[PDB]
DNA sequence: ATATATATATATATATATATATATATATAT
DNA sequence: ATATATATATATATATATATATATATATAT
């Protein structure tokens, strides 16, 4: 979203380890003081003046300072790389010792920076988790948690770089050695290099080309070209959508049966599906009988259980009307 | 925020449907009809408009869901008629923009039942234009005709304000559809597309898909590259140590 | 020191991502995406996206705004970090 | 005895030809690909059976040759059973520049990873800008359209060299590459401290380099 | 290097565990069949916790295994996984694949689906021990969880003004009873998700829109006739 | 060994007379769920008939094996498909057990309403039965 | 009908042909602790009332296994139902399944 | 180790030339007596040797041998143009029965050119040369040159044996049947060939 | 400026080898 | 005269390697 913000704005136009140690010590002291103040507790104003004004600003500023020191170390890394590159241009075989030395001091400085970083990373993390624990003493301390979540990453982030840089440098270092072991070993006097340069400059005075094997490619049979189906389809366009309505007759019947049946649950009277169905089906014509029976059963089985079902004695198929309709159900007793 | 919504789904010249537009519902749309009515065809049209990859589209019966039947046919070719077919989804964005995404499908002539799909998108179309009419030409006495992609492009470009785009790849299609809030995830890779299709296919057949429940890790937890870089660093260290030992 | 509107917006986006980046490292694979987004927002196409991104990144690197480190495994085979001058210019407004 | 490999083929040659790596390696070699130390598996395979494979390829009237730098390749003879081809003059220029960058310490910070832009900058630095453009187009006089054309030609030649194994694109990036020792062949005309016109004659006699 | 790998794996595992467990509270007791709820069970696996501890503390004791020219890095990791924790009894799969699996942090979390079936507590949801409708409900719950996760993970790339469309299908919705379908409808309405369901019968007569399709053979071809259905008349 | 079996000399296919088209090979993906279910049940009844005819020569002359088949999730079929299934099974004297989640209400046969419940802290299926309607 | 534990696999209707996914065959959970029975009653063409069946039992142990013992009863009177043979009507509320 | 008969086949002094010509896509018919006999004798092993390259050594029903690359071919593959396939089918047609009285096994470039013009559709001819062309001298000259180029390309494959001289007059081999269509009971070869070409 | 050829990666289905668990007949301790 | 342990056969399903088809990027040539 910041792109529009920038567009409307319309704007345009110290590697010493003793330092890092002293900032780390200051940070540890201040963090411990803030953590203890938070742990002791206080009112909203005390919580503020002890965990939001002192902690926030100080930790932010000094972590930014430590990151700035790391950035300065990165700048020194770049400059030493450039110095090695320039030195190898002027002495060639005689700069090997100089380049190896420079690599040695840079590597030692990186390792010392990592050591100083890890000299206090663990304790700072412990104090930060302590502040996390003590933060919950009030409901308005939400912002504190953010710092206790932010100042984590930065710290860890810092430590990460302290290793990553070495991981990078230990790589670059190797390459340089490889270069000396590969580029200059076979060009000790560099004469091959100057002579190649002049050949490049004066190549077209004797244009020559190398020879390479150029075996033939295995010609293949082209697959048949794919032709789609075209028929200019035409047809009647649909009319406006019609509509149909759903019959709620079954809803009315179900409500009727539910009202007729709730009395059994109210009175806890033993319900017998046989007799109830036989009585109730007499009120409807034969074709509807099924659609009644089902519904009635659905309403009856929600009302308690039948205790006889655990007796192991099967129930009989009681007739519930003429024409041969039957029902199998024990009396419903336990409501 | 007001979530975007699928307003309708249009099938032109499908098996049974010549030109039919179902107006989907904000919450639930139900399709009813006896066996062989054409409901699964409607969902097939929708899915094809959504994920037009022909490596994925496989319309097995609801029975044998995921079970290899050895049919050799994905079941899409039979659902289309000869000629040009369309399948378009009309979507109202969170920004209140009516965007008509879709595909043009068309059978390939020959014994093999192979289909050809070309996606496309339409932006800025007026709310008074229905996709059923936009894709057909009234030729004859109430006897409209289906017009191909080139004619559709000519017809749309002649209109004012409408932007018609045709995509040379499915990746660009999905990128545009994600930019306009029609897909949750950005399907940059083929695996992302496969996972999206797995999700919609699992919903279509309903319930616990074997493929999903076997990779719930790949579907829920995100990929992390820090762990992979750390493993590469350890691998390099081990390689150097092995070199020295040898 | 010469930051047109597009370069300044790209630098600010880089700073924001670095602030929200986990471990404070930026591979060029994300720098290209950020430049793509800023250029898309500014609505100008002088050349391809890739060439513009590469030219801007190189200009800032030589203008002492970014530091580059060659790491093959990293996405894009390079890792970029804001330089102190770049940090100052970015945080002057942020 | 009969039904015995030694009747027709040496045991080690048969083992080499039956190795899982042989077919792809052979196809790549016949395609013109040079093999460097980077291809650890293929390079070691060639090293182990260098003589067996050399005698096998001799049957095609082509020499499997290992340059002193340690990279193998194929040099067809005039009677080659496998066709032969010559690099373009622009390819020779770009290969010489790549060898220079391999030997150049100024680019040490790159750590071997180079972009086509840097290659073109070095090319124009060491070559004659407009007169090099002349080959790109006969009617160029510094026009920026011809400038882009020369850039595209350099990119195409870089891709071709990648096909020859002189250069590797990075596992994920096609806009960056790492040079390989094979490029040293582009300097074979100057590795010996003699008169250029005599070394050129020696090379052309040996089959290394035809003229244009 | 091994210590760093183990530490980063542990940090990522903890972060994902917390995210998933927080997400779990986004479900509100779906009533599908006898299944009364659905939940995600994420837990760091002990068989992999031991491996992480070994990588973090005792790398040098197993160097007989890592620097063997026969075993690659993935195979070496697989063999180390076999070495300690020998009761797991992995199957016919090769060491290479089971090592390439070990190089992925997600495999360090057991990530299962639990269902609160009836009154037996939260049980691992296995299709062999669930009704068809119960399994359909559980699967749809998992799918909506996946969609929510995808949408949340893209909240950064997307603009602040676009919320993506949500839609899912259900073919053969007649396999669900009235209670399950009502639960699905309410769950989707809560999640702002659209559903397209198919069933031979008007299984949802009083919600959303409904169409009825009738296929007619007509002069040696087939034509489908669509008519809307309304709740009341 | 395959050649020694006469069945391997025979090519068998299932064909369906679908709509306005002629007889087509029965492909699972080229059919709807209901059509596939019907075709499967037809093939199953054929297989049962074939087995009974094969074994009749090795049974008592007056033994007619019982025939029964299931159909789970029968709600996937519409009313017409279910009617056709019942007619086909009645013609062949085959018994059917169909499971429907209350969606269908076939009027002919026996019907069993099941309802799961908790009783005495144990799960219990209250079952009621009807028959004879129609 | 088919008391074979190799074939009996009561997978879910969805995933009708899909692979196992798990290792359980789905039968153990459908049973209860004790002695279970599954009996078919059949009337032949000869009009013999044959009661075929199996006795099922959760094999106590680490896994979820079952033990099936088939049996057949011939000549039963038509006035005795299968639920009367297998349950003793003790004086308690609920009957007792006998092994 | 290696199969013994495979080693015998590889060691044979004919193997290098034949291998180069196969990897170049050339078709070895009955005319090449030595090569055809070698392939006949050692097919059972050369099929495996060339399957190691993800290629298939195929003996056509007519008898001629060739190499068919798979999708995973380790030998750099290539595809013939559309004009190439048209000319191949034209030559397959000209491998006719009336051919005996027409040209006695020796054809000339003019026959192929006239057959291609008369038989093919104009749109495909323009697609070959260029779309905007319409019955012009320069377009026809370019078409004739491209016809000669594709004839040379086919010669590389062994489909057409040039009569040795700079002039373009050649003979057609049986391997050309690769371009041909399948033969059914009672079908006229000319009619089916023309139906395929159309 | 765009059609076309080419290389690479992924999903999907086939076919084969193999370990697991169950059923059946026999052997041998109880 | 019995029940448990063995050997055999079988189906299940698990995993790998192969081959195919599709999508993609992109590098050439008119
Ligand atoms: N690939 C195909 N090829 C040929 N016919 C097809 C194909 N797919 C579907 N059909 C036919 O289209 C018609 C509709 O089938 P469809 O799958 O849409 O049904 P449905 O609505 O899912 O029905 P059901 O409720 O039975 O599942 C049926 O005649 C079916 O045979
Ligand atoms: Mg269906
Ligand atoms: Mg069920």
């Amino acid at each position: 979203e910041l792109v529009s913000w920038a567009r409307k704005n319309d704007f345009s136009i110290e590697f010493s380890t003793l330092r890092l140690s002293m900032q780390l010590s200051i940070v540890a002291n201040e963090l411990h003081r803030a953590a203890e103040a938070a742990e002791e507790g206080g009112d909203e104003f005390h919580w503020h003046r002890n965990v939001f004004a002192p902690l926030k600003y100080s930790v932010a500023e000094i972590f930014d300072s430590i990151d700035m020191s790391q950035r300065l170390m990165d700048e020194q890394q770049n400059f030493v790389k450039e110095d090695i590159a320039a030195l190898l241009n002027q002495d060639w075989q005689a700069a090997i010792a100089n380049c190896e030395q420079l690599l040695s001091e840079t590597s030692g400085t990186l390792r010392e920076l990592q050591d100083t970083l890890e000299a206090a990373g663990d304790k700072l993390q412990a104090n930060l988790l302590r502040i996390q624990d003590a933060n919950m003493g009030s409901g308005g301390s939400e912002l504190v948690d953010k710092l206790v979540f932010d100042l984590q990453s930065k710290l860890d982030r810092i430590i990460s770089w302290g290793q990553q840089a070495i991981d990078l440098w230990i790589g670059y270092d190797r390459h340089v050695h490889k270069f000396i072991r590969t580029a200059i070993d076979m060009d000790k006097n560099r004469i091959f290099s100057q002579r190649l340069r002049q050949s490049v400059q004066h190549y077209f005075d004797n244009p020559w080309t190398l020879t390479v094997a150029n075996a033939e490619r295995l010609l293949d049979m082209r697959d048949e070209e794919l032709a789609l189906r075209n028929e200019e389809v035409t047809g009647e366009l649909p009319l406006e959508l019609e509509y149909e309505e759903f019959s709620e007759i079954n809803d009315q019947l179900a409500a009727m049966i539910e009202k007729a049946l709730l009395v059994y649950q109210q009175e806890q009277r033993p319900l017998d599906l046989g007799a109830v169905l036989r009585d109730y089906l007499a009120q409807h014509p034969l074709p509807r009988h099924f659609d009644v029976a089902r519904i009635l059963v659905d309403q009856a089985v929600r009302l308690g259980v039948a205790e006889a079902d655990f007796s192991g004695l099967p129930a009989e198929w009681l007739a519930i009307n003429d024409y041969g309709a039957k029902v199998q159900a024990h009396v419903i007793d336990t409501y | 925020i007001e979530r975007g919504k699928f307003r309708s789904l249009t099938l032109v010249n499908w098996n049974g449907f010549f030109a039919r537009t179902f107006d989907l519902d904000e919450l639930v749309t139900t399709l009813s009809g006896g066996n062989g009515a054409g409901k699964s065809t409607t969902m097939a049209a929708f899915v094809t408009a959504l994920i037009p990859d022909l490596t994925l589209l496989h319309f097995r019966n609801t029975t044998e869901a995921g079970a290899t039947s050895g049919s050799r046919d994905k079941g899409l070719h039979g659902k289309l008629r000869a000629g040009v077919c369309y399948s378009t989804l009309d979507v109202i964005n969170s920004r209140h923009q009516r965007v008509v995404v879709g595909v043009r499908l068309q059978q390939v002539a020959g014994r093999d039942r192979k289909v050809d799909i070309k996606p496309f998108m339409i932006q800025g179309l007026p709310t008074a234009i229905q996709p059923t009419q936009l894709l057909t030409e009234n030729v004859g006495e109430r006897q409209a005709r289906v017009l191909p992609l080139n004619e559709l492009k000519d017809r749309l470009d002649e209109m004012e304000g409408v932007q018609f785009k045709q995509f040379n790849s499915i990746t660009d299609y999905h990128a545009q559809m994600f930019d306009l809030g029609v897909i949750p995830k950005r399907l940059r890779s083929a695996s992302d597309r496969s996972k999206f299709y797995r999700l919609i296919e699992a919903s279509l057949y309903g319930g616990i898909s074997s493929a999903i429940t076997r990779s719930l890790r790949d579907y829920l937890l995100p990929e992390n590259s820090g762990v992979r870089k750390a493993f590469q660093d350890m691998e390099a260290a081990l390689r150097e140590n092995r070199i020295t030992l040898e | 020191i010469s930051l047109p509107v597009e370069r300044l917006a790209f630098l600010m986006a880089i700073a924001v991502l670095n602030s929200e980046r986990l471990d404070g490292e930026m591979s060029e694979g994300e720098l290209i995406d950020a430049f793509r987004e800023v250029c898309k927002g500014f609505e100008q196409t002088a050349e391809s996206v890739a060439v513009r991104a590469n030219n801007a990144i190189n200009d800032m690197v030589r203008q002492k705004l970014l530091n580059r480190f060659t790491s093959e495994l990293a996405d894009g085979n390079a890792i970029y970090r804001l330089t102190p001058l770049g940090i100052s210019i970015s945080d002057y407004y942020i | 005895s009969s039904t015995h490999i030694e009747q027709f083929m040496p045991v080690k040659l048969a083992q080499a030809l039956a190795n899982s790596l042989f077919p792809e390696l052979d196809s790549q070699l016949r395609a013109g690909r040079h093999i460097g130390i980077d291809d650890l598996d293929n390079h070691a395979f060639l090293m182990d059976f260098q003589e067996q494979l050399e005698e096998f390829y001799a049957r095609y009237n082509v020499e499997l040759i290992r340059a002193p730098e340690g990279f193998f390749y194929l040099r067809p003879r005039s009677t080659t059973l496998i066709p032969r081809s010559v690099l373009s003059e622009l390819d020779m220029m770009v290969g010489k520049i790549l060898c220079y960058l391999y030997l150049s310490p100024e680019r040490l910070a790159n750590q071997g990873i180079f972009t086509s832009q840097e290659l073109y900058e070095e090319l124009i630095s060491l070559a004659d800008e407009g007169k090099l453009m002349k080959f790109v187009n006969q009617r160029s006089s510094g026009s920026d359209l011809d400038k882009q054309k020369l850039q595209e030609k350099v990119r195409t030649t870089l891709n071709r060299l990648r096909r020859l194994g002189m250069v590797y694109f990075l596992p994920n990036n096609n806009n960056k590459f790492t040079i390989t020792e094979a490029v040293f062949r582009f300097g074979a005309d100057v590795r010996s401290g003699d008169d250029p016109r005599e070394i050129q004659l020696r090379m052309i006699r040996d089959g290394e380099a035809m003229p244009v | 290097s091994s210590k760093s790998v183990a530490n980063i794996i542990r940090k990522t595992i903890q972060r994902e565990q917390n995210r998933i467990r927080m997400l779990n509270q986004g479900l509100q007791a779906v009533s599908f069949g006898q299944v009364r709820g659905v939940r995600l069970n994420v837990n760091v696996r002990e068989s992999h916790a031991i491996l992480l501890d070994v990588l973090s503390e005792q790398q040098e004791q197993h160097q007989d295994l890592f620097n063997s020219q026969r075993l690659t890095f993935s195979e070496a990791m697989a063999k180390l996984y076999q070495r300690l924790n020998p009761q797991v009894d992995m199957g016919q799969r090769l060491p290479q694949t089971i090592g390439e699996e070990l190089l992925d942090y997600r495999n360090y979390l057991e990530l299962d689906v639990e269902v609160n079936r009836g009154s037996d507590g939260w049980l691992k949801a296995e299709s062999g021990a669930l009704s068809t409708g119960e399994a359909i409900g559980t699967g749809m719950s998992i799918l909506v969880m996946v969609v929510q996760s995808w949408e949340e993970e893209s909240r950064r790339l997307r603009g602040k003004d676009i919320s993506p469309c949500r839609l899912l299908f259900l073919d053969q919705a007649a396999r669900l009873d009235a209670k399950s379908i009502a639960t699905l409808f309410e769950l989707c309405e809560r999640l702002q998700m659209q559903l397209i369901i198919a069933a031979p019968e008007n299984i949802s007569p009083e919600k959303g829109t409904t169409y009825k399709l009738v296929r007619k053979v007509f002069k040696n071809h087939e034509h489908v006739h669509v008519v809307g259905l309304r709740g009341f008349g």
